């Protein structure tokens, strides 16, 4: 809603909806504490 | 998880068990996939004999009383299906006593007539191979396939 | 002297009020000692259910259930089983030394 | 004690893709409308076309808790036989008036007896054992 500047700083808009948004980025979905990730391999004596 | 109300929820809501059928179609998610069918087809084949030390090695190879496996906390056995001469475990058999150590001793044994993938054809002239039954929690007749 | 005592474990999780049924817990071993072992303790008359069972191949255990009628214990089961495999080892190397001999 | 007991004909040996196993169909020698429909262990019990087998039925052997294993001087009715065989009586098949057909299994090894006398000796007992001589 800016005039163009001879990529503009972001407004606090698209801070919100940077790119899927902040509630969907942050609060929807959400990076954890006490997780842990890796390559599967098959058992069955488990 | 880092409390009990989430570790009783994983345990008891989300938990693997629990979540043996699907609710898309009510149908089971859950089962042996592709050693343990041709393991099985094998096993509980008419073919398939097996002496004390190998029938009892193969009950304790997969029941184990230590880990919670039984329900009688000793390891009851079926009597030989062949007596004289040699004494001789069915495969069969084997299915029947996994079943009568691992379900509860106050409630009967299941009663079930199902059906098999191979058809009667492949086991030669008048066999009933591919009716699966089940009486009082013991496969009396045919195989156990994917099925 | 001190006698190691995380070897061979009786887990009484599994053992009989008294006295014929056990499950023992041997660590650092696998089917070498538990096939034969089973083997030997089975032909005793007294044995009426025994084998071996290992829980996962990572953890270095090795699990043996005797099972017996009455008149003899699992524990005496299991020690008449060692003392007949060392027996039976003792007739092993004799009948080697003697065909080398022999030769 | 006993609840069957006659002498068999044998009329046909098949093993149908299989090693150790093999169904047998006989006949009566005594009983005309009498027939049987058996798999044996070929293995340990040879049965050849054109044989007479004597197939006997009996509760028990002349309460048990379990099955051990033979120990010196052990007398049984089983001494009397070759092959003897225990399992149980899952289904009572009615053909025709007076003709009734039982189906035995001896941990999937099937019997199939067709008679008419037996309905009240053979019953569905979850403890029959099968004997067989010569």
């Amino acid at each position: 809603k800016a005039q163009g500047r001879t990529v503009p700083i972001p407004g606090v808009k698209q801070a919100l909806e940077k790119k899927e948004g902040l509630f969907r980025k942050h609060m929807m979905g959400k990076r954890v504490n006490y997780a842990a990730r890796s390559v599967i391999s098959p058992d069955p004596n488990i | 998880p880092q409390n009990e109300n989430a570790r009783a929820e994983a345990l008891n809501l989300a938990n693997t068990d629990s979540q043996y059928l699907t609710p898309t179609s009510g149908s089971p998610v859950r089962g042996l996939i592709q050693d343990h069918i041709s393991a099985g087809v094998w096993l509980t084949s008419k073919d398939s004999f097996f002496t004390r030390e190998q029938y009892q090695q193969y009950i304790y190879g997969c029941i184990r009383p230590e880990d919670g496996h039984t329900t009688r906390s000793k390891i009851v056995t079926l009597p030989p299906t062949i007596f004289k001469p040699y004494p001789l475990w069915t495969g069969k058999q084997i299915i029947t006593t996994v079943l009568l150590n691992v379900t509860p001793p106050d409630m009967p044994g299941i009663n079930l007539i199902s059906k098999n993938k191979i058809k009667n054809e492949y086991w030669g002239k008048g066999s009933l191979e591919n009716e699966v039954l089940f009486k009082d929690g013991a496969l009396l007749c045919g195989i156990l396939d994917k099925s | 002297e001190e006698p190691d005592r995380e070897k061979i474990k009786l887990l009484t999780q599994a053992t009989s009020e008294d006295g014929t049924s056990a499950s023992f817990q041997i660590v650092e071993e696998d089917h070498t000692l538990g096939n034969a072992l089973r083997y030997v303790i089975m032909k005793n008359p007294d044995v009426e259910f025994c084998g071996y069972s290992i829980p996962h191949p990572s953890e270095n255990l090795l699990n043996i259930r005797i099972q017996t009628y009455g008149e003899t214990t699992a524990v005496d089961a299991l020690q008449k089983g060692l003392k007949d495999l060392m027996d039976l080892c003792d007739v092993v190397e004799s009948k080697f030394t003697e065909k080398i001999k022999s030769m | 004690n006993t609840l069957f007991d006659d002498i068999f004909q044998v009329s046909e040996v098949d093993p149908g893709r299989y090693n150790k196993v093999c169904r047998i169909e006989a006949a009566s020698t005594t009983q005309d409308q009498c027939k049987l429909t058996l798999d044996i262990n070929v293995e340990l019990f040879p049965v050849a076309a054109q044989d007479s087998l004597t197939v006997t039925i009996a509760s028990s052997l002349n309460a048990t808790r379990s099955w051990r294993p033979p120990q010196a001087g052990d007398r049984s009715l089983a001494d009397d036989y070759d092959y003897v065989m225990y399992g149980t009586a899952y289904k009572f098949e009615e053909v025709s008036k007076d003709l009734i057909a039982v189906y035995y299994s001896f941990g999937g090894l099937l019997m199939r007896l067709e008679g008419n006398y037996r309905n009240l000796n053979n019953l569905k007992q979850e403890n029959a054992y099968l004997l067989i001589r010569r």
